């Protein structure tokens, strides 16, 4: 019955269905809140997001690893800093990560390689993925040069970290 | 039974718009290679196309509205002019009107939308066709 | 609107403008352009009358349908003579306080 | 020029007239719109 | 210095280039023209009409208009020789606040975020990047002031409006 | 104010509180039900006998065959235009000020009747003058050779001319007798101005 | 249980009840639940709650459903759009 | 439960912690009044 | 075809005489500006031995012997009836 | 695009042929149009090259034009006529209608 109600609702004001509730006079009056109230109320968290937060520590942890071991196994010129050359090559991280990991598909192996490569200079870095969705390369006028967009996006959130 | 029936009809698929088209498409595509005569026709003999350029009333639209070459602009309205004279064009009124229209409605509509820009005949047609083949 | 202005509201001048625009009005609806005419279904529309402010500032066209379904048929067409509402006031009646807005 | 002509140029020069347009509409409608914002933010 | 002759041309490219901003619109949808007249009178820009129901060269012009907005939608808007589109366009931008500007100047603000969507003076709250994320598990985060919704639909006071 | 000391949280008085969660959770699994769901012409008409019996009118002209005719045919002066069968009355309504008319003509241009004289002016003179022609209309017929049928009803072209108020009541009382007088074509013709005679001071100044 | 479901039901049915006006009453369920708090499931207590369910004024499960019904009609229309 | 989220997960992602320590701070969260959530279980699981 | 475009006549395929052909065509061409308000470019006229009227199937065939001013009498019919049909969904709501 | 003089020849070509097409000879069926078109203008040129008065040089394509057509017109009757003698095998165009129809058929039957 209820289910059945539900669809046969009425919404307008018409025969027998009328805002005598003040709408027209006061207007909106009732609240109604879509999020829920944190102590009473639950609803659980997307699936999306827990995956995008698990995919994050663990990628964010393998790179820790792997500077870990880097120096268990063994400072910046200025050149090298520009030329933006860590202790260690993309190609040397993509092997290693290879070898040790088999099931690790070839985009998570260059994702693995990029973070670790990253961590380097900033540990977390999340501040360039967020600014990506607020600022856009044909925003900035940087539309067929990624290498570019993404260099200046990593300049300016290790910039408005601080 | 007729037997020169059969050789003369042939069978078709789906109807033309007019049983020439597709040659004239061909042609004019070979034309252009890829892989008016309306100011003749703009006087006192011709009330469909005088009309065509006319109000429902018969008289002029506006500049902004119905925009024209001077000659044309010329041409119509002194072609009404004569046609009324002689008495081959209604001197308050504009026949052929909804004939010169180009956006009409459809039968069962009151505006015209601008998104709109095996029947059981021919199925018996067929089946005589082939009964008459064996 | 709330009311309705009364005939006995408004100025003698008002008044006196308001019966030319009327008469004027009705007489030549017809002729209205021929892009507007051959939309409009003449057939529905009535004007009561025409009421306008002291010195004419603004013009009242008081207008409905014979049948009430027509109302949104025929609005934005009579609205879209506005202008040449204007222009038959300023063509046709010589008193006016000054040529107004028309509603 | 003869009298219908000066009629007729008349009636076109009413009938096709560029007038002046200032946004004064415009104008008063942000002077509400501030004023509004003003009221709610502000006792 | 020469006679005024009415425009006409049969390609949408002679229109774009001598007009600044030019509707095609069709007689059958009196009330899209005129909210597009609204909005474009409001901001006050000149703007050139054309009816293609009794435009010479209908066909022609109708197809290269349907060809350059991929639609086949009469009311149409150009500013710039591009196409800024139809009512629901044009609304569209008067939402976020973007057809100011796509009028006068001829651009549309590729900035990012809402403008319309504000409780006051708009400022950067909420806009600095979140370190690790997470913006949803912090169940006890600000949630903002209560806001009200209707109960029933409040007829619409026009079929226009 | 008269209600100062009333809290604002009993102002608008909010109920239902224990209706939020159910209804957060139905929203997400209805979103997720339809993320997995993701992964007018008028009628027909066949028989001529049946659209005959529908509508009153056979469609077939079933007539005398006058076959063997001229090769091309002349068109009528006014292609476009309704066409005015034999037996249609053609009634006009003149709506004025103080005042209004009703007449009614033949196919031919004959009067039938005389002409009678606000809104409710207009009613009660179309009425009237129904009410006295359907007796002329039967007298002319029946002269002519033509017997009403029982239930037949007159065929009617009504026109009306003024922008006034009194048309809306002479339609509605032309309406309201739609069982004896079918309305089939309902146009106007309030004239298209012209140059025309001198009009009166009072109109111009 | 069964005597307020025939009471109601049957009322309805034959033309007593709310009838057009169901929606301005809460469900089934939340009836039997108060009307059996307001009458201890005594009979004629239960008779005169029915008849007084005209009456109920703290009954917000309507208000509250046509609300969430409209706002989720609404963002379909806006995602249709 | 949102201080025992941050918590571990601003100490997984810190450099100088020990998995002990990162099990011994959701022990003694859950020992005092914080509801585990999957959020935690997986933040523990991929540090395990 | 020219002046009451329908982007079909069908005159050809029934077996019938010349002159009832000829008739048929002389009674379209008469209907012609009187049929010319309303858009045909989905309906295809045809020759056949009974009225159709398929409006979903874009359809249209009638007898030799069939009334010009029986058929503007339908299509008015059709027009007012969707007029009204505006008109009164514009009240309602 | 073309040079000038061409598309000029080509028009008047054009319409030559679509005279001679639809019109008296009433061949809407033709096939593979663009071979006699294309032939019938490089047989003009090589008359130009020669000079042979471009009136009668265009009669004389335009009547080779003709010939072609017909016979091309008659060798189509030839293996349609051959085809409907023989059962065993139609053409593709039947085909389709038939399977088509047949299926219309049994719906409305179904109906």
């Amino acid at each position: 019955e209820e289910r059945i109600r539900e669809l046969m609702m009425p919404l307008e004001v018409g025969e027998n269905s009328f805002a005598a509730n003040g709408q027209a006079t006061h207007g909106n009056l009732f609240y109604f809140r879509e999020y829920p109230m944190y102590p009473g109320e639950y609803v659980p968290a997307e699936h999306n997001t827990l995956s995008s937060l698990r995919d994050e520590l663990r990628l964010d942890l393998t790179a820790q690893s792997l500077k870990e071991a880097w120096m268990r196994v063994s400072f910046q010129s200025v050149d090298e800093y520009y030329a933006s050359v860590d202790g260690l090559d993309a190609e040397q991280i993509g092997e290693v990560l290879a070898a040790l990991f088999p099931e690790l598909n070839c985009y998570e192996a260059q994702a693995l390689v990029q973070r670790t490569l990253e961590c380097i200079s900033r540990p977390v870095s999340a501040a360039s993925r967020q600014l990506s969705r607020t600022i856009t390369a044909e925003a900035v006028g940087l539309d067929n040069a990624p290498g570019h967009y993404t260099n200046f996006l990593e300049w300016m959130g290790r910039l408005t970290e601080t | 039974g007729r037997e020169g029936w059969l050789f003369g009809q042939q069978v078709q698929l789906h109807y033309h718009r007019f049983p020439d088209e597709q040659l004239i498409t061909n042609l004019s595509r070979w034309r252009t290679g890829e892989t008016p005569e309306v100011y003749m026709k703009l006087n006192y003999k011709n009330p469909a196309t005088i009309s065509r350029f006319l109000t429902r009333t018969g008289h002029m639209y506006p500049a902004d509205i119905l925009p024209l070459n001077p000659e044309a602009v010329v041409k119509l309205r002194v072609a009404k002019a004569q046609a009324i004279r002689i008495g081959l064009y209604p001197r308050f009124g504009n026949p052929f009107w909804f004939r010169s229209q180009k956006f009409r409605p459809k039968a069962y509509q009151e505006n015209y939308d601008p998104t709109t820009y095996y029947n059981w005949v021919q199925t018996d047609r067929i089946r005589r066709y082939f009964r008459e083949l064996e | 609107v709330r009311l309705l202005r009364h005939e006995s509201s408004m100025s003698p001048s008002a008044r006196a403008f308001s019966e030319r625009v009327a008469y004027h009005l009705r007489r030549s609806l017809k002729a209205c352009p021929g892009h507007i005419a051959e939309h409009i279904d003449f057939t529905q529309l009535i004007i009561q009358e025409v009421l306008g402010s002291r010195r004419s500032k603004e013009i009242y066209i008081v207008w409905f349908t014979v049948d009430p379904g027509a109302r949104f048929e025929l609005e934005p067409r009579l609205h879209q003579l506005n202008h040449w509402v204007q222009q038959l006031i300023i063509k046709r009646v010589k008193r006016r306080p000054h040529i107004p807005r028309v509603t | 020029v003869n009298k219908q002509t000066q009629k007729y140029r008349t009636k076109l020069r009413y009938r096709f007239r560029q007038p002046s347009v200032v946004p004064l509409r415009q104008t008063l409608q942000q002077r509400h719109n501030t004023i509004l914002e003003v009221l709610r933010r502000r006792r | 210095a020469t006679r005024w002759l009415p425009f006409v041309s049969s390609d949408l490219k002679d229109y774009l280039n001598r007009y600044w901003a030019v509707m095609f619109t069709v007689g059958a949808r009196p009330i899209e023209t005129g909210h597009i007249r609204h909005y474009v009178s409001w901001y006050c820009t000149r703007m050139k009409v054309v009816l293609l129901d009794h435009h010479v060269y209908v066909e022609p012009l109708r197809q290269q208009l349907q060809e350059v907005s991929r639609t086949p939608e009469l009311p149409l808007l150009f500013v710039n020789k591009k196409l800024v589109g139809t009512l629901r366009d044009v609304e569209l931008l008067e939402r976020e606040k973007k057809l100011k500007d796509v009028l006068h100047f001829g651009f549309e603000w590729r900035v990012g975020g809402s403008v319309a969507a504000t409780n006051g003076q708009k400022s950067l709250m909420g806009a600095l990047p979140a370190p690790y994320g997470d913006a949803e598990f912090f169940r006890g985060r600000y949630r903002g002031p209560p806001v009200a919704r209707p109960v029933v639909s409040l007829p619409t006071l026009h079929p226009f409006a | 104010d008269k209600y100062r000391r009333v809290p604002m949280l009993l102002k608008p008085q909010q109920g239902g509180q224990q209706y939020f969660n159910h209804f957060l959770i139905r929203s997400t699994n209805d979103r997720l039900t339809q993320q997995d769901v993701d992964n007018v012409p008028p009628p027909r008409v066949l028989g001529g006998d049946y659209f005959k019996t529908r509508f009153g009118y056979s469609l077939v002209k079933n007539s005398e065959m006058t076959q063997g005719p001229v090769d091309y045919s002349q068109l009528d002066m006014w292609g476009e235009m309704p066409r005015y069968t034999s037996d249609m009355v053609f009634l006009y309504l003149v709506s004025r000020r103080r005042n209004t008319y009703a007449v009614a003509y033949t196919y031919e241009g004959k009067r039938i009747l005389n002409t009678y004289t606000s809104t409710d002016n207009g009613h009660q003179v179309t009425s009237m003058y129904l009410n006295d022609l359907l007796p002329k209309l039967r007298e002319m017929r029946a002269s002519e050779g033509r017997p009403m049928g029982r239930g037949e009803k007159v065929e009617l072209v009504v026109r009306v001319m003024g922008f006034y108020n009194g048309r809306q009541g002479a339609v509605r009382a032309v309406q309201d007798r739609a069982n004896e007088f079918h309305v089939r074509y309902f146009e106007d013709i309030t004239p298209f101005p012209l140059n025309g005679p001198k009009m009166p001071r009072g109109v111009f100044k | 249980r069964s005597f307020l479901r025939f009471l109601i039901n049957s009322g309805e049915l034959a033309g007593l009840g709310w009838g057009p006006l169901w929606h301005a009453s809460s469900d089934f369920e939340r009836k039997l639940y108060k009307i059996g708090f307001l009458s201890g499931r005594n009979p004629q207590g239960v008779v005169d709650h029915y008849h007084q369910e005209l009456v109920w004024r703290y009954d917000y499960q309507r208000t509250r459903q046509k609300q969430y019904l409209l706002k989720r009609r609404m963002e379909g229309m806006s995602r249709g759009a | 439960v949102d201080t025992m989220n941050v918590l571990l997960t601003r100490a997984a992602r810190h450099e100088h912690i020990q998995v002990d320590d990162v099990f011994l701070l959701f022990d003694e969260l859950v020992a005092l009044g914080a509801r585990p959530d999957l959020a935690a279980a997986e933040t523990l699981h991929t540090v395990l | 075809r020219t002046m009451v475009e329908p982007g079909g006549v069908d005159a050809f395929s029934n077996d019938c005489t010349y002159a009832e052909r000829l008739q048929w065509s002389k009674e379209l061409f008469r209907i012609g500006p009187s049929l010319a308000p309303w858009d045909w470019s989905e309906m295809t006229f045809v020759l056949s031995p009974d009225v159709d009227i398929d409006w979903a199937n874009g359809l249209l065939a009638l007898p030799y012997n069939f009334d010009g001013d029986a058929l503007v009498r339908y299509v008015e019919e059709v027009q007012q009836e969707a007029k009204s049909r505006k008109r009164e969904e514009l009240l309602a709501a | 695009t073309l040079s000038p003089e061409r598309v000029a020849l080509r028009d008047e070509l054009a319409r030559k042929s679509r005279l001679v097409a639809s019109e008296g000879m009433r061949y809407y069926n033709i096939f593979w149009v663009r071979k006699p078109l294309d032939t019938m203008e490089k047989e003009y040129y090589e008359l130009k090259r020669r000079g042979v008065d471009h009136g009668e040089a265009i009669r004389k394509v335009l009547q080779g034009f003709y010939s072609g057509l017909a016979v091309k017109k008659r060798v189509a009757a030839i293996q349609a006529e051959e085809a409907k003698l023989t059962g065993r095998f139609i053409t593709m165009r039947e085909a389709t209608v038939v399977l088509g129809v047949l299926a219309k058929l049994h719906k409305e039957q179904l109906t």
